[PDB]
């Protein structure tokens, strides 16, 4: 019962982090910034100051996207292994026989 | 509400069964007095004369 | 069984992120599993 | 999402909990008795139960007053953040490509002092996080106080609703209406035996008096033995009469006392239904509060990203990271203010 | 032995207690199974190094 209510807390916190990432990864418009840098590279420019820093800010937004993927990986694998800990509390603490 | 439903249905079912049982009991008591009324009638053979 | 249904979908999710790391090639391929998990979660919000 | 009829059921639970006996005589009049002879269902135990639930309502009136306080707090948070954030951080929608190819905005990071105002509002937002987490703590701990588990304060409470459910299971099964049946059967069996003893005793005194009135030694032996035995068996028999009459006065009276317990279990089943209603209420409510704290953290992670290296499209993206969660914050907040407002008229219409 | 009805009942509760103790001994048996297999794996990898 302790690990079950604890697991329900895990479920609610999982939904919380899921709403976090569905508003940050999915809902936020980093994709439009990527399109904006794509348009600015389509815009003709002195590539000394522009295209170098355009590429650096490409690296920055790709870094932000990788941070989003990192949040996905870290928190979801973490809570999934926490679910597995509760599963070994559940599926691997059983009484049947005597 | 459905648990209350079923609990009170079983409750009043037991109540109805018990009421019918008590009715059977009092009918049996009414059967018991037959011996008494017949005994005091067959004793009743003398009156004032 | 319920927890296996749950965490199995997270191994489905780790196989989704196994199919990640498309570095800088295109842009319009991204949020299709994201909206799939979005609508499945919104169903799961209603499944709560 | 969250509804106001949740709060309607909450106020139904408020009126239920404020309608509870607290003192021992109050419970005993509310029980209709003082003695049950049933472990786990003793009048002192039910009084302690009512102390738990009535003080739980005497918690929740104040805690729901704090919910109204944080209702005001989220209202003014919505107003101030929507105003200051949308105004100042939509004034800087202006960035043409001419500056956006050459300026490298992290260099000049007038508006720098205006960004300091935004960082002051950021710290105020962190304070709003603190207050909102405190109130979510209050709500969730109140839920665990109803439902069960470890409090965030660090107390593995059992939750009052399963305790009430357990005592309802007592008043369903350990109420022992079957034992009321079997004890009435005990009454009628003992009563049948002792009324057989009554008829036997009338025949006893008849035959003892015939054995008396015969002769001298007949009087002697029969009035010695059964002259005493008539009085002795009669007094013992009438003591048995009194005992079965007290069992009638106890457990054939606990027929009606059992019926009062059944009505009390009906009332408890009602209270538990409304606790389930409040449980769903706190479910939708606490999930809303979690969503609020979620979007706060969504803002704050990207607020930690803010530095003096805010370049052209880097600051365009950071600008977007700022403005993105607070739209949903304001949406949920205005809907929540509507939930707050529409329940207000419900009291005078109904209560 | 009509007193050993109740004494027999006490023996039955004692056998219940013994059945509980034996269940927890089976639990400790699986515990020592996984445990000693770990210890064997430890000594295994030590010998793997030492050869």
């Amino acid at each position: 019962s302790l690990y079950s209510q604890r697991l329900d807390v895990i479920v609610r916190e999982s939904l919380s982090s899921l709403q976090v990432k569905l508003e940050n990864t999915l809902a936020l418009t980093y994709f439009t910034t990527l399109e904006e840098i794509d348009e600015a590279l389509i815009s003709q420019d002195i590539d000394e100051e522009s295209k170098s820093e355009m590429r650096k800010e490409r690296i920055n937004i790709i870094k932000n996207l990788s941070n989003d993927i990192t949040q996905l990986k870290q928190l979801f694998i973490e809570k999934t292994e926490l679910l597995d800990k509760s599963s070994s509390d559940l599926h691997n603490v059983v009484i049947i026989e005597g | 509400t459905d648990k209350v439903l079923q609990a009170e249905q079983l409750r009043q079912k037991q109540l109805t069964e018990d009421i019918a049982t008590k009715e059977l009991e009092r009918k049996e008591i009414e059967k018991k007095r037959d011996k008494i009324i017949e005994a005091l009638d067959v004793i009743r053979e003398h009156n004032l004369v | 069984v319920e927890a296996e249904k749950l965490s199995r979908a997270w191994h489905i999710f780790i196989h989704e992120i196994t199919a990640l790391q498309g570095t800088s090639l295109n842009e319009v391929e991204l949020s299709k599993p994201l909206i799939k998990q979005q609508i499945y979660l919104e169903s799961l919000i209603k499944q709560l | 999402i969250f509804t106001k009829e949740d709060l309607i059921n909450l106020k139904l639970y408020v009126r239920k909990g404020l309608s509870l006996p607290t003192r021992q005589d109050e419970v005993e009049a509310y029980l209709g008795y003082k003695k049950i002879d049933v472990a786990g269902l003793e009048p002192k135990d039910i009084k302690l139960l009512f102390d738990e639930i009535h003080n739980h309502a005497l918690n929740w009136n104040d805690v729901e007053q704090a919910v109204l306080q944080q209702s005001l707090d989220l209202d003014i948070a919505a107003k101030n953040i929507i105003s200051t954030g949308n105004e100042i951080i939509n004034l800087i929608n202006q960035m043409p490509i001419t500056l956006r190819v050459k300026t490298l905005l992290g260099d000049i990071t007038v508006a720098s002092a205006l960004k300091d105002i935004l960082d002051d509002m950021k710290g105020d937002i962190n304070r709003h996080q603190t207050t909102t987490e405190n109130v979510r703590k209050k709500v969730s701990d109140y839920r665990i106080t109803l439902t069960g588990g470890e409090l965030s304060s660090g107390d593995k409470v059992n939750g009052l609703e399963p305790q009430v459910k357990t005592k309802y299971d007592l008043m369903e099964k350990s109420n022992m209406r079957k034992s009321i049946k079997e004890l009435d059967e005990k009454i009628k069996e003992k009563r049948q035996r002792i009324e057989q003893l009554k008829k036997d005793y009338d025949k006893f005194v008849g035959l003892s008096f015939t054995g008396a009135i015969g002769g001298i030694i007949a009087m002697a032996i029969t009035g010695g033995i059964f002259g005493a035995k008539a009085e002795n068996a009669r007094k013992e028999k009438n003591a048995l009469i009194s005992e079965v009459a007290e069992l009638e006065s106890k457990v054939s009276s606990q027929r009606a006392l059992q019926t009062a317990l059944e009505a009390l279990s009906l009332s408890f089943s009602d209270i538990g239904i409304r606790m389930v209603d409040a449980e769903s209420a706190l479910n939708h409510l606490d999930f809303m509060w979690l969503s609020v704290l979620n979007q706060i953290t969504e803002s704050q992670i990207q607020f930690a990203m803010i530095n003096n290296a805010l370049r052209l499209t880097s600051f365009v993206n950071k600008f977007q990271q700022v403005i993105t969660p607070w739209q949903s914050v304001g949406d949920s907040a205005r809907q929540l203010v509507d939930i707050f407002d529409e329940a207000i008229k419900e009291y005078k219409k109904v209560y």
